[PDB]
């Protein structure tokens, strides 16, 4: 009676909507805030994980999938995990066959043909989680954005979470000193794009912040509460 | 390569197995008893290949056990000899050919004692005595001198140790030691192993 | 009505944020991981008095070294219950070792937020599995307890309380944990416990505590060591 | 794919929603008669077109199973076709296997037990022809009749389709239980003629009998022939 | 094994400074008996790699428009992304394995070679799945004859230009011609360079007879 | 009909001292009576701290070292840990065991050393069997290495020498004097051992030629 | 093929088809057993009132193999597959282990099939609940009550039929350790409290006795009216 | 009541709902025009650039299925790209079955009657996806197509699908058509996306094109690229 | 889709089953048929649909199926279903003669149908059989018996119940008249012939409006009779002159 489109991943509203396959997008709009962001040679991921417990991990959002093809999940968690052991589990047999690394477009791509199936048939939910997937094939570090509406993105320096859209303009204003900016200064330019999204009082502590970084000659290396420590500059008071 | 042999009395059935579990060229634990326990009033008996005699058999026995302990009475033996007929001879030719030949010694309470028999390919046929095994071939006239159609008990009994005193002194198997087991309208009770 | 795989106009699922409900209901369990073990305590809610009380499940071992603590719809988690300590023993089976505790955690998570209508076989599930627990488990990391959801959602734990006092007796146990067992985190909890009391004064027929210390496997505790704690208190 | 849920269910009041409906199409449908005869049967029906503008070569409602057995309906168009088809199908599985001819009561036994599972099973809904059955079948002729329901009966005379209360109490009155070859002809057409909607065109009626010789259509120079002998 | 099948006989090839040629005749022998004379048995895959074939030429058809439609369909992914020459190599390899890995095997057995983005490429590919990479290359009763020529001049010199190259496996398939029974006249040579895959058609051996006529 | 395996030979051998595991190799494969080719490696570095030498059937030889890789890489972000040496070779006990009845015909041997530091090495048959040792080499001079370092490193059949812990000098000349032997007098010999050592501090890799016929 | 989710979590955590199941229950008759320390005893009401039944098809106590039997209370067809299953899984756990078969492992296995069917796909979870009793290796008399949710219970008395909340109540207040005989007393203690709720045990009441694994041994209407006397005789 | 929702329910004048609310789910967004002429079929996709963040090519609307057949599309890009790859899994079957090279018409159909016998059920949706072919075989004629959600495929000249086709249609309309030799019409294909584009507002109208021409040989590329700094100065003719 | 189905397997909140009590006021509309059993056999007494005489020959009627040579059945209820699930039970029957070669005691064959009956309300989402069938029989095991079932799935020994419409003429009454001790199966049709005299609108009850069947036996194999037409003209004048 009241919202007859909520029988509903086939149907369509009148206008042009789904109805709630953007309506997962609400449902990564609600999950926690990350950064990725790539340069010329190294493209890098910045994850701030919530604590909504006693004390914790903290909920660990970027993953190991790969063998130098990282990701950041936000949105659910089980739903994340189902997904990266089907990426994981075909980057390895792309592993196991071709004896090459899987490049990062046909990856992303067929995990958006892998997602797109339950938004087309009955009764099945999509997967709600927004990927923020990061790695370096043969030319330069990608970085993609994909969404619970199976459609990818080829960006660079994505942020999505609760309130990203803050820390999307800091960095789209600072976009200009990407393709050069060493690690050291590259990592330091993300958690101060990260430090917007936090409630205007608190630090980038090394609890909550859980970075990866990839690209040229070095694996998807995973920075937890310990390997955060040596990032530490910024005031923002942000 | 063992020995079962059954007599059909008037009010009885007396069956009996060879109590010797072979190897290769040794033989195992003498007792390992073949005779193995029914509902109250009836008792198979399998020999054949060592692994679907304690396989197949056990079996029957969950099935007609389940009958019993399912619908109050049990079965007369010859809707279990029909039904053990049925199970081994659909699991003959399909995928794992059961080689077992069964002896089914049994009373009904309103009927007479049967004792049915069947070979390894599932045939079955009543019998007022019945044998199995290479033993079966030189014991088996000493049942056709012996045997009136209405015996004692006792008669039998001693028959009995006829035809084992014989399987012992002709048939090449160490076959030292017999477990009997007369079963009568008082269920099934157990006559002493006979033993040289 | 509307099916069980759809999110709702709050943002989340239907069925899960329903499966948050009915943790609410069922007994309240807590558990303490310490620098030399973890306890693991659950007061098991007797109805009658009729009756024998040491035969309420609520605390399972997984395996020698992993022992979980569910509440809530009790007896849904007999299903990944007897997943998880096949898994174990698959683990132990094909590698030869130990797990950790975030590996039967990996593995039972992942069958919580496995469901749907139209789907495969119908030997698969309808809703999802109402029970939270946590695995109190020793590792050669450390000991450690990892508290789930019925979201898959499973979080590091030292000190988490579950049940319907998941407020009151949390924000208790807050204030009171920070430093290591020494023997007195057992007696600390049911001390949480105490302040909870719904129907009886926490004797050793009610309440049902295990430990999980490195150096042993685990230890279901019998009557005599719990109203010898119960003693001291 | 496919819904595996009934449809048809029981009403609060105790009974089948959805056959009394199939009961409905069937007396909405195409008046059509059937008399058994002391030897032989007679089963006409009533093809009115549109306009005169189709074939009436073209399409039949007489229509045989295989060998001495034909059946014609009252109702729904296309689900008679269906029905037609299984039919002939289970006559033929009866056909390799005992090798003769169906009997009649056994076709009229299966043709009822598949009417059945669309009163179930999964989304569809009842066929809405109740069709009748004749046949020589040894000795004495046979008559029948499926409903949609699945429940069939034997007798001596029936109708069916519009108005069939007029052809059961009509039949009632004129049948006599030696009344046998082109009389039951006679009073057939004389039990279309009741109604028709209007002048009773031989290319508008079709008949089909069974006269111990399997059953057969009747060319449509013979009704014509008994409709200048009314 | 069940029939006289279409066989090949020979596909040698040497690596050079530069890039990998590869050799074979084009020859349909149906069991001792020449039944298709022209029939290329030099694969063109993207401009990287080649393929040759020594055994059944029926799947290496089957191989030709597997490998031509994945090579085309990941070609047209955009992108860059073309394969190097690891990768045909491995996937022939995992296609062969887990071929007669349920008793059905491709019965070829080639050699397939291709100039990556650093230096060449000449890799085995057996019927069995025995897969290897080597300086220089041949398959059949060439293995046995052009394999003494090619591991004799790369054990003195591990170093080749084109010409001697070229020549190298011209005087190769000329020693085929002369001892290999199932041995066809003409032949294609076919190269891979920084250039790309290009492939000389038809050939010929200059023969040399004269020893014939001290026979008595 | 078919004959799906052949015998491309090799032989490579394991020895485990106090804090190393020298895992030898050949390099030769060849069946019938041609050989192929002298570059390939046996000894296969799976882990930092674990080497696999994998000889018998080349093609079957090389998918199982894709399996073993891709599996040890499906487990260590599984659970964010890497492989001991001994769950290596448990899970390829049942990876050989799992093809029981269509075989992996391939004698494999993991060194490696342990979660303490103690190299330990296992040996397997082709359809699973481990058992940790100090030495036995296995695949084609199996029977030919295998009675000198029961002899020089176990010191079974010997009286009173003073028997002293070996080390990266005595089982470094250890390992060159039995291939230069088996060069001698096998068939499937190698030309050019590529000798995966595994250390504490890391890994190296030390190759030198043999009999090269 | 029929996949639509039933048994779905509605809000506040209430899972209604198994409430329903629970009403289906409390809409029975009224079965109750008494672990009596060497004995055990059940009893249900009698059956209404025979007049034209037959007494061995109104069987409301049922045999699993020799030792454990149960008394089903609610929609009483329903009850027999598990009966049949219980049957089934029994002789196979008679197969590998070959015990007199464990009450608790039978017990786990009824309330882990009637969980299975809380969980799969659109097929209505059972209306029963049960008196698992019986034996083990070693006497221990256990009783066991199951539930629509698949919850077993390890109590003593667990009166579950329709008008048994009073009779759990009653034998909450008259069970400590006046029935630790033989089985006079027990047996007096169930008649006595199925004659609170109804009437004579001449039309109503039917038991059953089980003692030290051997002879399920039911009691015609001989054994009911003795019963009923002796309470009589004793208020 | 409600006979909406579903896709095996018609309307009560014969109007399947769940199509014309998946083609208006084509018509809110941009436009992807395609002009044939004699030598190839030029196609040319607007683009709606939402932030400084998405890189060129952040999402490919100009597909390629068969190394001579384009993908054009308008709609949900998810749909677009599943139907692409399928369509690449077809002509993957017909090349691979039939050895001949896919005939355009066949695939058109072919794609065609799976997105149409794909709105026939209620356990799935319509695709949202408008989308259009094209190429040209030695002998074929440049042959290109376009396929609606309900599924119909027509042959056109020079269609236009998106949110501004009620614009588009008009300029390629007025051009002529015929007989000009795709090159000046590449160019002249920024005119009509330039006209089509009525915003500045944070869309940027960074548009894309590829065909298939004599300077292709049945082929597709990305422009190469210098048409893009040359069809670039097509402006002002927006602007004045 | 889930706003179609009717949801069959669903509990009620008072607990019972909606789809299952819907065919048991579907018996009360149609049914008739009651079941006498005596120290000798057992009877089923029956009614036909109406007075339309057109009607030619029922080899057995509608009512009475044979099942085997010693059991039979009759139907009350929805005959479309019924039909169906006989001929299923028939051929239960007789796979537990190829099972057993036993003449199958009619207690395992009710209990199977129920089984199976008990399955389509249990899950399917299908319609349950809406038909109140009952049974005759004799074993070797048990004397001469009569079940009764209904769609719901338990069943029971119901030595004189009748089912369908008036309970109480048929079946309140019986249990008042019947001696449960000995019963001598011609006193068994008398009262019969009682019983279908009071729940009738019509005193023609011959056998153009009645239908009963009795089983019986001689030595030893059971005899099935339908009671061909005269044996109801004789029993329709034995009251010559009263029956209450």
């Amino acid at each position: 009676a009241a919202n007859q489109y909520d029988n509903d991943v086939t149907v369509w509203s009148p206008q042009g909507r789904i109805h709630q396959i953007e309506y997962a997008m609400e449902a990564v709009k609600q999950g926690s805030a990350t950064v990725g962001l790539k340069s010329k040679t190294h493209a890098v991921l910045v994850a701030l994980k919530r604590a909504q417990s006693e004390l914790a991990a903290h909920q660990k959002k970027i993953l190991h999938v790969d063998n130098h093809i990282g990701i950041s999940i936000a949105g659910l968690t089980a739903d994340a995990r189902l997904l990266c052991n089907f990426m994981r589990q075909e980057c390895l047999d792309s592993r196991f066959v071709f004896d090459r690394p899987l490049p990062v477009s046909r990856l992303v791509s067929l995990i958006g043909s892998k997602t797109q199936i339950p938004t087309q048939r009955y009764g099945r939910r999509p997967y709600g989680v927004g990927l923020l997937i990061a790695g370096y094939d043969d030319m330069g570090p990608h970085i993609f954005q994909t969404c619970p509406s199976a459609n990818y993105f080829d960006c660079r320096a994505m942020s999505i979470g609760a309130r990203s859209q803050s820390a999307r303009t800091y960095l789209e204003r600072h976009m200009s000193e990407f393709m050069e900016c060493n690690l050291d200064e590259l990592v330091k330019h993300g958690l101060r794009a990260l430090r917007e999204t936090l409630p205007a009082e608190q630090d980038l502590t090394t609890k909550n912040v859980s970075i990866g970084i990839v690209g040229k000659d070095l694996e998807f290396t995973i920075y937890d509460d310990d390997d955060v420590s040596p990032f530490l500059d910024g005031l923002e008071e942000r | 390569m063992e020995y079962l042999i059954g007599i059909q009395g008037p009010d009885y059935v007396l069956v009996a197995s060879d109590r010797v579990a072979a190897s290769n060229i040794v033989q195992m634990k003498d007792d390992h008893d073949k005779m193995f326990k029914m509902s109250e009033k009836i008792l198979l008996l399998c020999v054949g290949e060592a692994g679907d005699t304690v396989q197949f058999a056990e079996y029957i026995q969950k099935n007609v056990q389940l009958y019993k302990m399912r619908n109050g009475y049990e079965l007369s033996p010859t809707a279990a000899a029909n039904f053990t007929r049925r199970n081994l001879a659909d699991c003959l030719r399909s995928r794992t050919p059961y080689h077992v030949n069964l002896l089914l010694a049994g009373y009904d309470e309103h009927e007479g004692p049967a004792l049915y028999y069947m070979d390894y390919l599932a045939a079955l046929a009543k019998a007022p005595f019945a044998a199995h095994g290479y033993g079966a071939f030189l014991t088996l006239s000493i049942l056709d001198r012996y045997y009136t159609p209405t015996i004692s008990r006792e008669r039998a009994v001693e028959l009995l140790r006829k035809c084992l005193e014989e399987l012992q002194k002709r048939f090449i198997l160490n076959l030292p030691t017999f477990s009997v087991r007369v079963i009568d309208k008082d269920g099934i009770h157990n006559l002493e192993n006979i033993a040289f | 009505d509307r099916g069980v795989n759809t999110f709702s106009p709050e943002g989340r699922l239907f069925q899960v944020e329903y499966a948050i409900e009915a943790i609410k209901l069922g007994s309240t369990a807590i558990g303490i991981q310490t620098s030399e073990g973890v306890c693991l305590a659950v007061e098991k809610r007797i109805t009658s008095p009729l009756m024998e009380p040491s035969s309420i499940e609520k605390i399972v071992e997984i395996d020698a070294h992993i022992g979980c603590a569910m509440s809530g719809l009790i007896a849904d988690a007999k299903t990944l219950i007897d997943k998880a300590r096949v898994e174990t023993q698959n683990h132990w089976f094909t590698y030869n070792e130990t797990m950790t505790v975030e590996s039967v955690t990996q593995a039972v998570s992942n069958l919580a937020l496995q469901f749907g209508e139209e789907d495969a076989d119908p030997g698969a599930m309808s809703r999802p599995f109402g029970v939270a627990l946590l695995f109190g488990g020793v590792d050669e990391k450390g000991p450690q307890l990892f508290h789930m959801d019925p979201s898959g959602t499973f979080v590091q734990c030292d000190a988490r309380a579950i049940g319907s006092a998941s407020e009151g007796a949390q924000s208790s146990l807050q204030e009171v944990y920070h430093k290591s067992m020494t023997l007195k985190e057992a007696i600390k909890s049911s001390l949480i416990i105490l302040k909870q009391v719904m129907e009886e004064k926490l004797n050793a027929t009610n309440i049902e505590l295990a430990t999980v210390q490195p150096g042993q496997n685990f230890h279901m505790f019998t009557k005599e060591e719990l109203e010898e704690v119960i003693k001291d208190i | 794919r496919g819904y595996s849920f009934s449809l048809t269910t029981f009403s609060p009041s105790g009974k089948l929603v959805q056959i009394e409906y199939a009961l409905a199409a069937v007396a909405g449908g195409a008046p059509s008669v059937g008399i058994k005869a002391a030897n032989g049967v007679v089963l006409a029906t009533e093809k009115k077109q549109k306009s005169i503008l189709y074939d009436e070569r073209s399409v039949h409602k007489v229509e045989p199973i295989t060998k001495h057995i034909g059946l014609v309906y009252s109702g729904m168009g296309p689900d008679y076709r269906v029905l037609v088809h299984r039919a002939r199908k289970l006559a033929q599985q009866y056909y390799l296997v005992y090798q003769e001819p169906i009997p009649t009561a056994q076709l009229v036994q299966r043709v009822a037990s598949v009417m059945q599972e669309y009163t179930q099973s999964g989304g569809v809904r009842p066929f809405g022809v109740s069709l009748l059955i004749c046949g020589w079948n040894e000795g004495r002729p046979y008559l029948f009749q499926s409903d949609p329901s699945g429940a069939y009966f034997a007798w001596k005379a029936t109708a069916m389709g519009k108005n069939y209360v007029n052809g059961k109490t009509f039949l009632e009155k004129r049948y006599n239980e030696d009344l046998e070859l082109e009389d039951a002809i006679h009073t057939a057409i004389l039990t279309l003629k009741e109604s028709f909607e209007g002048q009773m065109t031989e290319d508008n009626i079709e008949v089909g009998i069974c006269n111990e010789a399997g059953f057969r259509r009747l060319t449509p120079t013979e009704v014509k022939d008994y409709l200048a002998a009314i | 094994t069940q029939n006289p099948m279409v066989t090949g006989t020979s596909v040698l090839g040497v690596k050079f400074e530069g890039g990998v040629v590869i050799a074979a005749d084009m020859l349909g022998s149906y069991g001792s008996l020449a039944r298709f004379r022209n029939i290329s048995r030099i694969m063109r895959v993207n401009n990287s790699t080649m393929l040759g074939a020594s055994g059944d030429y029926a799947d290496f058809q089957y191989l030709k428009q597997v490998l031509g439609q994945m090579v085309i369909d990941e070609e047209l992914l955009g992108d860059g992304h073309s394969y190097s020459p690891r990768a045909i190599h491995s996937w022939l390899t995992r296609a062969m394995y887990s071929r007669r890995s349920k008793m059905n095997p491709l019965w070829n057995t080639m050699v397939i070679g291709g100039y990556a983005d650093g230096e060449s490429f000449l890799g085995y590919v057996d019927m069995l799945g025995v897969a290897y990479e080597a300086p220089s290359l041949a398959t059949g009763y060439g293995a046995y004859l052009a394999q003494p020529l090619l591991r004799e001049v790369l054990e003195k010199q591990p170093v080749l230009s084109q010409t001697e190259a070229r020549d190298l496996v011209e005087r190769c398939m000329r020693v085929l011609y002369y001892r290999d029974a199932r041995s066809y006249n003409r032949f294609q040579i076919a190269t891979v360079t920084e250039k790309g895959v290009e492939i000389e058609g038809p050939l010929s051996t200059e023969t040399n007879w004269d020893i014939a006529h001290m026979i008595s | 009909r078919f004959s799906p395996y052949v015998f491309n030979g090799g032989t490579i051998l394991a020895i485990a001292g106090e804090d190393f595991a020298i895992v030898a190799s050949d390099t030769r494969l060849s069946e019938g009576f041609s050989i192929h080719t002298r570059d390939s490696p046996k000894c296969y570095k799976l882990t930092d701290k674990t080497v696999i030498g994998c000889s018998g059937f080349h093609g079957d030889c090389l998918t199982l070292t894709k399996i073993i890789e891709a599996r040890l890489k499906m487990y260590k972000h599984s659970n964010n840990k890497a492989m001991t040496t001994g769950a290596i070779a448990a899970m390829l006990s049942t990876i050989l065991y799992s093809r029981r009845f269509f075989p992996y015909y391939v004698y494999n041997i993991i060194g490696g050393l342990d979660e303490e530091g103690k190299g330990a090495v296992y040996s397997f048959d082709p359809v699973g069997s481990y058992q940790r040792d100090s030495f036995k080499a296995g695949g084609s001079a199996s029977a030919m290495l295998q009675p000198l370092l029961d002899n020089q490193v176990g010191f079974k059949n010997m009286q009173n020498v003073e028997h002293v812990p070996l080390s990266l000098d005595r089982a470094m000349r250890l390992v060159k004097d039995v291939f230069i032997s088996a060069a001698e007098r096998d068939v499937y010999t190698g030309d050019a051992l590529r000798i995966c050592i595994v250390t504490k501090e890391g890994i190296r890799e030390e190759t030198v030629s043999l009999r090269k016929d | 093929s029929y996949d639509r989710a039933i048994t779905v979590f509605s809000p506040d955590g209430h899972l209604f088809q198994v409430e329903y199941a629970q009403e289906a229950v409390k809409k029975g008759s009224t079965a109750v057993g008494v672990r009596g320390r060497d004995i055990v005893v059940l009893g249900v009401e009698k059956k209404s009132v025979a007049k034209l039944q037959d007494e061995r098809t109104v069987r409301k106590i049922c045999a699993l193999d020799d030792n454990v039997c149960m008394a089903f209370a609610g929609l009483t067809a329903d009850a027999r597959i598990v009966i049949n299953r219980a049957r089934v899984e029994c002789q196979s756990h008679r197969l590998t282990v070959e015990d007199p078969v464990t009450v608790e492992y039978i017990t786990r296995y009824i309330a882990s099939l009637k969980q299975r069917y809380t969980q799969s796909n659109g097929r209505r979870p059972f209306g029963i609940s049960a008196l698992i009793v019986g034996f083990d290796f070693d006497g221990t008399p256990r009783l066991y009550q199951t539930d629509p949710s698949g919850t077993y219970h390890a109590w003593k008395a667990n009166a579950i039929g329709r008008g048994a909340k009073s009779v759990r109540e009653f034998l909450e207040k008259n069970y400590t350790d006046d029935a630790i005989e033989t089985d006079d007393l027990t047996i007096k203690l169930v008649i006595k409290a199925l004659l609170e709720v109804v009437q004579s045990g001449g039309k109503n009441i039917e038991l059953a006795v089980m003692r030290r694994d051997q002879s399920l041994k039911i009691l015609n209407p001989e054994e009911i009216e003795k019963y009923v006397a002796e309470i009589e005789k004793e208020k | 009541t409600g006979y909406d929702l579903s896709a095996s329910t018609f309307s009560p004048d014969g109007r399947v709902f769940q199509v014309e609310y998946a083609m208006k789910a084509v018509e809110n967004s941009s436009t992807a025009i395609g002009i044939r002429c004699k030598d190839g079929v030029v196609f040319g996709v607007e683009k709606l650039v939402l932030s400084k963040l998405y890189e060129e090519g952040s999402n490919k609307r100009l597909f390629n299925v068969d190394r001579h057949v384009g993908m054009a599309v308008a709609g949900l890009l998810a749909d677009a790209r599943s139907l692409a790859d399928i369509a690449r899994e077809e002509a993957s079957n017909f090349r691979s079955n039939f050895g001949y090279n896919i005939p355009l018409k066949h695939l058109a159909d072919r794609v065609a009657m799976y997105v149409h016998a794909y709105t026939l059920y209620s356990a799935v949706r319509p695709f949202g996806c408008s989308f259009m072919l094209g190429s040209y075989s030695v002998n074929d004629g440049a042959q290109l197509y376009m396929i609606d959600p309900s599924g119909v495929s027509y042959g056109y000249w020079g269609c236009a699908i998106g949110k501004a086709r009620q614009a588009a249609k008009t300029e390629i309309e007025k051009l002529q058509m015929k007989e000009m030799t795709c090159r000046d019409i590449v160019k002249e294909v920024a005119k009509i996306i330039y006209i089509v584009h009525d915003e500045v507002k944070d869309k940027a109208f960074e548009l894309e094109l590829s065909w298939v021409g004599e300077l292709t040989n049945g082929r597709h590329e990305i422009v190469p690229k210098d048409i893009r700094e040359e069809a670039e100065k097509y402006a002002k003719e927006s602007l004045k | 889709s889930r706003r179609y189905d009717s949801r069959t397997t669903i509990f009620s909140p008072e607990g019972r089953l909606y789809q299952v009590e819907y065919a048991m006021e579907a018996i009360g509309h149609a049914g008739t048929c009651l079941g006498i059993l005596a120290n000798d056999g057992v009877l089923l007494a029956a009614e036909r649909r109406n007075i339309h005489k057109l009607l030619d020959e029922v080899f057995f009627s509608e009512k009475i199926y044979k099942l085997n040579e010693d059991m039979a059945c009759s139907v009350a209820g929805i005959t479309s279903d019924a039909n169906v699930l006989t001929n299923e039970l028939r051929l239960i029957a007789q796979r537990y003669l190829l099972q057993y070669q036993e003449p199958i005691p009619c207690e395992q064959l009710v209990t199977a149908l129920c089984d199976i009956k008990q399955a389509y309300t249990q899950f399917g989402g299908k319609r349950p059989f809406g038909v109140s069938l009952l049974y005759i029989g004799w074993d070797k095991h048990y004397g001469f018996q009569l079940y009764q079932s209904d769609p719901s799935g338990n069943y029971g020994g119901w030595k004189a119940t009748c089912i369908g419409n008036n309970s109480a003429a048929a079946v309140s009454m019986l249990k008042q008249d019947y001696k449960e001790g000995e019963m001598t199966l011609k006193s068994a049709l008398a009262l019969a012939i009682k019983v279908l005299n009071k729940t009738m609108d019509v005193s023609k009850l011959s056998a153009e409006k009645v239908e009963i069947a009795t089983l019986t036996r001689e030595n030893g194999k059971t005899v099935i009779r339908v009671l061909k037409q005269k044996e109801v003209e004789q029993l329709i004048k034995k009251h010559e002159e009263e029956e209450a």
